[PDB]
């Protein structure tokens, strides 16, 4: 019940290693001696005297250690008897990479394989998985990519090659890994379970989910779990079926029955997580929510050097339900101070085509220190008068120097210089997007935490 | 208890409650009913046709009749004793020569803003509350909204302002704003005993009128399992 | 109204340019030269006796040539001169750069701007605009980027700053132009009639448009001249006020009464127009749309090696009305020669997460050539057993042995690998994206643009 | 010409059509009305009600008279001499103690149906523009109602039908037959072309129109002047 030891173990075998350094066994123990597991790994053949420079024993049992973690990759049809012998040597998680279960319609050696786990106190994850990865233990038990950034998101998927593929996605998107989970078939661990690790974890900010469904009877259990956990950290859950189509079509891929898609959002919503309905809405979102702080309350500005990037801003946030209001006074007459007469301060504040670098360091820096004001949206649109890193950095000093944190979200729209400022940012944990839509819909994400926070608040309220 | 009539019900190997023990049972738990009660005579009527009020709407009970109309098992806007007699014993006629409990004496429900309140069972999520306006808007349109149970407050109102129809709720031509929170707390306590009674597989709460003050279920069914 | 003379006119006029090379004047006289321009060529400036290695005038009535276009960058207190005297030297179209018109509450100068191009048979572009650009005549007339990707697209935008960014935007995204439009003001000339010019000619395939309002009385024939021009190239437009309060907001930047929400989509609906919430669905569409012909059915094929892009795929295509249908059984007997026997046939085709790269390149290939597929939507998740590179190669073999051509759409997943290969398919003219979503949202694009054609063909039957 | 009637309320500084005049207009175009008569005497709306038919709704016509029941200007089910004469008089009497009056009009009966509204408005870009509706709540509570630029082409009048969302209340459900679909498109073009064609009609209602399983009609209709 207790996954401390999964994801910090201070012993991991794997069985199905092999001499052979293609097989996925090998893959795997490659992953974990590259990323720099510090505890103990131990390979498991059934011939081989060492492997990688470790010694490799036949049987798990046979390994003069506590084995916490097995990592199990062979085929299905020895897999019992692994199983048999890592509850033999006392192993607390049995890590099934192997496929050829409920997902290909042997619903029957899916449950012998869960029964017999538990009777010796053992939990599976998967099976049908390709592992998991743990940043902070310096753990990659996947057969995956071999390495991620670091940071505090952790992604947990049910499906299998775009879960490795987005992994390797990650970090393209400049997002930071606390965990990657693969969860398959979740016989037996599952959303649940590792929503409790993650709650209690101080090195996971944010919790992202590709899922298909929850096994029945498990609804109740994860809104109440999921609930808790979004009063301090969100959830992003990518949904497989949002569609009456789509559910009917991913059902049959997992070898189940088709949920219900209104009471998932039901469910979803009095979680208080937000459901996104493509990967690049997810990964924008993440960012955004890993980076920021929550806003404190509806005081929205946006800066624009452009009423075109504004209005895109402005009819982004109303779809999202969000509503701009007049910026304060004293944060006007600041910005009046270089500003020409002819600029708009009617939120979103267009401080002109004219304008320059510095202006968006001062522009931001007035907005970040102004006590009535609670997130900023920056929009910029390149132009000849001004060089997209030199406004990347004074987008950087402006924060740095308010001395504070505040949401903050950036759009750039321009050439490849805009393409590398965009970058600059993201890799300075600012999180910058190439459009101002792409922008808003981020800093719309924060908001709609807050709100899904409040909702969950209100629904715990004693009477 | 109420329970006494889940009992009843599954040891004689019954799927659902006759109208009247549907109509108690969601009473007992303070959702608000069209007063009922059960004849065994046609004279058993009239203290009870008396003390509910007239006009009295006569229906047949019996674990026979699925639909109450087309045997000719209903009567409408009785208003005297008289007239129970007569409807009270041609009911009895007819349902007889076409199906050889008693007779339930219901008050007049006067018109409002008509209502459904579901409660249904996902394999996930357990008991689940589903709340539509009537007519048309759940029947034809589809528009309902749904909250795992049990329900807070905060899912009750915020699932009744998410239907398509809420604002027939807030007043509008020729019809004053109803009786929300009365809505809500119907909501919640339909959550309540989905919760609790494991043996109900599913209950209707349709049609529910809502009015300015307070709300009134005028038909309702449980189903057992 | 005839603007062939506007985009391959034989002489050029910069009325504004200078010495100081810094000013808009000498950036536009600049570009103009950097680009390639093959016609004359002429500065005007009150003193200078040439600019950047060309004769210059003080008045364009003193040049010794029929002037077709004059680019007027001179302040609004000296339009009107520069105006009447081109009237005089009897310049066709007047390209006014200048701001400080109706947009600042000028609206008397505007009128008086335009009444006086008039009187001398003269047209007006803009006022407050960057310019314009035609490839085709190799004249750049922007102080915007010195160079865009040839091709067939054709931008016109009401905005500025945001315009002039997404021209550079547009090389970033690979996307090849024909031609960009600053329209601005828009007090003369507007998007009626250069959809007139765009409608034949034959460099332009797609026409883009970020629009704010049109003038009043101008919408009957907006709609005449979009319809006819969606039935062979098809319309994006980017609508600034999709919402009741950005049409507020952009209305009283612009110094107008903000226009009906709901008609507005009307009117685009009956000109067979694409309406764009976002720059890059607008983008993501424009480039599906210049790169592939419609879709002659309904027989669309996905192609996976992960059922969960596939969901994401069926699930995106769902809200776009798209539904799938089982694949011919040729093309099912076909995949069947190399696909394992777990693979699954229901469209999407799930060819497997241990689908190599030759297997993107014959799966392409049988989809492509048989004559019951209408078109084909590519997914690709980055795992160890394949090399992103490989597979896009192999989907670019696929369609040149195809020797035909369908709507294809490509999404892959991954790493710095993926990003590479994707670039690789874009720069190949081949619509690829770095989600499955926006992969089959583009695709949806093109089956959009079929039904809207037909909106029209069924709107102009004849009784 | 029915262009006398446009003709001769602008030069009686009217700003709209009285009833009648309204439906006359917008019959004379090929739009289903209800029949109609103006009473110019207390016994000339019984011979109108005899020769339209029983049971006949009357109702007040007067420039002054702006409202209909508030008033008590309108009476419904009157089926012989005696009704008329009955709910005639109470017009007179009814409307005043609550304004010169052009007549009692006196119009046939509408079997119920499916309400629905025909819109007709002048946008500043687009000009002449049509709107649909389902009738009641579903517009003036819900403002579910789809727009189409005139001249309205049959694809344009179909597919503004199927577009509103209260659209299945015409295709059948518990208690109502499908009704005349062509009969509202072809409506619905017709009110497109009165727009184009009629630069003094600022703007026109069609409202109620009532659908049935074969065609329609209008119940009531205002169209207002500039
Ligand atoms: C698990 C799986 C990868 C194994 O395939 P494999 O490597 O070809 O299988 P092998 O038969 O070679 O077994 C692997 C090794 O374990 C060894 N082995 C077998 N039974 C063993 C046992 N009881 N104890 C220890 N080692 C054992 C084998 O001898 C072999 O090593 P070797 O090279 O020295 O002979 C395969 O069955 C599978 O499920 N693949 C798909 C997994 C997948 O896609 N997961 C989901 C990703 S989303
Ligand atoms: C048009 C605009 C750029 C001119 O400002 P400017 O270049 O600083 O103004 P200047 O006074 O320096 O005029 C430019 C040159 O034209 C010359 N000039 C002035 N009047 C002239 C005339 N009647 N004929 C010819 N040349 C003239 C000036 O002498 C000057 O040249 P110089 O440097 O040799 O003296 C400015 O008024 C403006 O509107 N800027 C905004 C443009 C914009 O952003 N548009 C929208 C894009 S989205
Ligand atoms: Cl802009
Ligand atoms: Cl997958």
């Amino acid at each position: 019940n207790d996954l401390e030891r999964l994801f910090n173990p201070s012993a991991i075998a794997v069985v199905g290693a092999s001499k052979d350094p293609s097989k996925i066994g090998s893959q795997i123990l490659r992953n974990l001696l590259s990323y720099g597991f510090k505890g103990k790994v131990y390979p498991i053949n059934p011939t081989a005297d060492e492997l990688m420079g470790l010694k490799c024993y036949p049987k798990v049992s046979d390994v003069p250690d506590k084995v916490d973690v097995a990592v199990i990759s062979v085929p299905s049809d020895k897999v019992l008897g692994v199983i048999d012998d890592c509850g033999k040597a006392g192993v607390k998680f049995a890590v099934v990479i192997t496929s050829g279960f409920k997902e290909v319609g042997n619903e029957e050696l899916e449950e012998e394989l869960v029964r017999r786990a538990h009777s010796y106190g053992m939990r599976v994850l998967g099976p049908n998985i390709f592992g998991y990865l743990y940043a902070p233990a310096r753990l990659n038990a996947t057969f995956g990519p071999k390495d991620v950034l670091s940071g505090n998101v952790a992604f947990i998927s049910q499906s299998g090659a775009l879960g490795i593929a987005l992994m390797g996605y990650t970090v393209v998107e400049n997002i930071g890994i606390s965990s990657i989970v693969s969860v398959g078939n979740k016989a037996d661990l599952d959303d649940v379970d590792l929503l409790d690790f993650f709650d209690k974890d101080p090195n996971t900010g944010v919790i992202m989910i590709y899922l298909e469904g929850i096994a029945p009877g498990r609804g109740r259990m994860f809104i109440d779990v999921a609930s808790r956990v979004s009063l301090r950290k969100p959830i992003i859950v990518i949904k497989a079926g949002r569609t009456e189509v789509g559910a009917r079509a991913a059902a049959s891929h997992t070898g189940s029955i088709a949920g219900s898609v209104a009471i998932y959002e039901s469910a979803f919503k009095q979680s208080g997580i937000l459901m996104a309905k493509s990967v690049e809405d997810a990964f924008d979102w993440t960012k955004a929510l890993s980076w920021n702080p929550i806003p404190e309350g509806e005081r929205l500005i946006v800066l624009t050097n452009g009423g075109g990037a504004g209005v895109q801003s402005t009819d982004t946030f109303a779809d999202n339900g969000i509503y701009l209001s007049k910026p304060p006074e004293s944060l006007i007459q600041e910005i009046k101070k270089f500003v020409p007469p002819f600029a708009s301060f009617a939120n979103p504040i267009d401080i002109t085509g004219m304008a320059p670098d510095d202006w968006y360091y001062m522009g931001t820096l007035a907005a970040l220190k102004n006590p009535d004001v609670d997130a900023l949206t920056v929009l910029y649109c390149q132009t000849a008068v001004t060089t997209p890193i030199g406004v990347a950095k004074g987008i950087v000093d402006a924060i740095k120097e308010a001395g504070n944190s505040k949401p903050v979200t950036v759009g750039m729209v321009g050439g490849p210089e805009v393409a590398e400022a965009v970058s600059f940012l993201n890799k300075q944990r600012i999180a910058a997007y190439p459009t101002p839509e792409r922008a808003s819909s981020a800093m719309s994400a924060l908001y709609a935490y807050a709100r899904a926070r409040s909702y969950v608040m209100k629904s715990l309220a004693v009477r | 208890s109420s329970r006494d009539l889940l009992l009843k019900a599954k040891e004689n190997g019954r799927k659902s409650l006759l109208e009247h023990e549907a109509k108690y049972f969601i009473s007992s738990y303070g959702i608000p009913v069209t007063n009922i009660r059960l004849a065994k005579s046609e004279e058993e009527a009239v203290n009870f046709s008396r003390e509910i009020g007239f006009p009295v709407v006569l229906k047949i009970v019996s674990p026979q009749v699925v639909h109450k109309s087309d045997v000719g098992g209903v009567k409408v806007n009785l208003r005297s004793e008289e007239e129970v007699r007569k409807a009270y014993r041609e009911i009895i006629e007819n349902v007889k020569r076409n199906v050889p409990e008693g007779i339930l004496v219901q008050e007049f429900a006067p018109p409002g803003v008509e209502l459904i309140i579901g409660l249904l069972r996902d394999p996930q999520f357990g008991p689940t509350v589903m709340f539509g306006l009537g007519g048309v808007f759940v029947e034809l349109f589809r528009d309902v909204s749904f909250r795992v149970a049990p329900l807070s407050e905060q899912d009750a109102e915020s699932m009744i302002k998410e239907v398509k129809a809420y604002k027939l709720l807030t007043g509008f031509r020729g019809m004053e704003p109803v009786d929300i929170e009365a809505i809500k707390d119907a909501l919640i306590r339909a959550g309540r005993i989905g919760v609790e009674n494991e043996e109900i597989a599913e209950m209707d709460l349709n049609p529910v009128i809502a009015y300015p003050k307070g709300i009134k279920v005028v038909d309702a069914r449980i189903i057992l399992r």
